[PDB]
């Protein structure tokens, strides 16, 4: 089971 | 025509030195160049040794995430937003760093498009031993992109100029995204 | 106590008489379904049974090319043709034909992209039960798009306005092209 | 290998 990253965006 | 110019960079190591017509076929590819901060945005106007670009984005950006593991899943969250928006993020694995970038254009005015990529923060010769592999899952459809890594040296705006990386645009990233959310998965390994 | 409607097309002499719940299941399978012409451009007019299809596409069509295989390259001749074009083979397995489609399209100007996509001479269930692969191999890269099976009743216009097929822009395309050649790889496989 | 079929451009 993979890790998991939630990342942010950006304008 | 043995006029041999120096190169640039040997003020700082370079020992090669080569014909007039040469040069600006050599100084961008050398390994003695300095580094611009890889970081995708255009902001930032950074330089320094390879070895002090990790040391400047957990400074400069520590802002952006880091994940250890040659097989996670990049999480791109609110895909929908309207603009040029782009996401960042750091996956270690293998001795080294890879920086995984997600940039949503608008390439020709009337069509929008999502352009995810991977670079290695190591030299060229480095970025030949890896492969990476993205993939976009939804349901009973996926569409994987695969291919090495960039140096960061090359930097990646070229390729996602000529669209070597994976390229879709929203329609379909439609199909993929859970609750305004895509998932990509990365491997990466080695040859 | 149940209300039951006629089947859509009993109008073509079905005489089936079906609660709403359950009108769906047999409208799709209902042999009084009719047909238009698979092949791509609005050129023919034919239309007929499910089963007058396969003979139909053998009859007025014979450019068509066919293939026996579970596994083949349909290899997209002379990629570069400026404009619209149409490459179009057929590939029979599993007591099926399968017809595959790439497709040069400007729809945005200056924006060529390529479409390629699956579809099975057959109806929805039918194409449920498997899955193509269409994959593209370059220099140390490959992209390679999974799905089920479109169907011939569904067409694919849609599935190509949705870009819900594999889909990719020409200077993608010359990192995949082979002396003005595109080998797309192909497998069909059961579930 | 597979085999292959080269197949040409309509309209
Ligand atoms: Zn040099
Ligand atoms: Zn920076
Ligand atoms: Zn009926
Ligand atoms: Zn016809």
């Amino acid at each position: 089971l993979r890790p998991v990253a939630m990342v942010r965006p950006t304008v | 025509n043995s006029v041999l110019f120096p190169c640039k960079y040997a003020s700082s190591g370079c020992e090669i030195t080569l014909p007039h017509t040469e040069k600006a076929e050599h100084e961008e590819l050398c390994e003695f160049r300095p580094y611009s901060c890889p970081c995708p945005g255009a902001s930032c106007k950074w330089q320094g040794s390879l070895d002090a670009v990790m040391p400047h984005l957990m400074h400069q950006h520590k802002s952006i995430t880091t994940l250890q593991g040659e097989d996670i899943v990049f999480l791109a969250t609110d895909i929908n937003l309207p603009g040029a928006v782009d996401w960042v993020m750091m996956q270690s694995c293998f001795g080294f760093h890879f920086m995984l970038v997600l940039e949503k254009q608008e390439k020709y005015d009337g069509h929008q498009q999502f352009f995810a990529i991977v670079q290695l923060i190591g030299t060229r010769k480095q970025a030949e031993n890896f492969a990476y592999r993205l993939e976009l899952n939804g349901h009973r459809r996926r569409l994987t992109w695969e291919a090495t890594p960039r140096s960061i040296h090359e930097g990646i705006a070229t390729a996602i100029m000529n669209s070597d990386c994976l390229v879709f645009d929203t329609s379909i990233a439609q199909l993929f995204a859970e609750n305004g959310n895509l998932g990509i998965n990365v491997t990466i390994s080695m040859c």
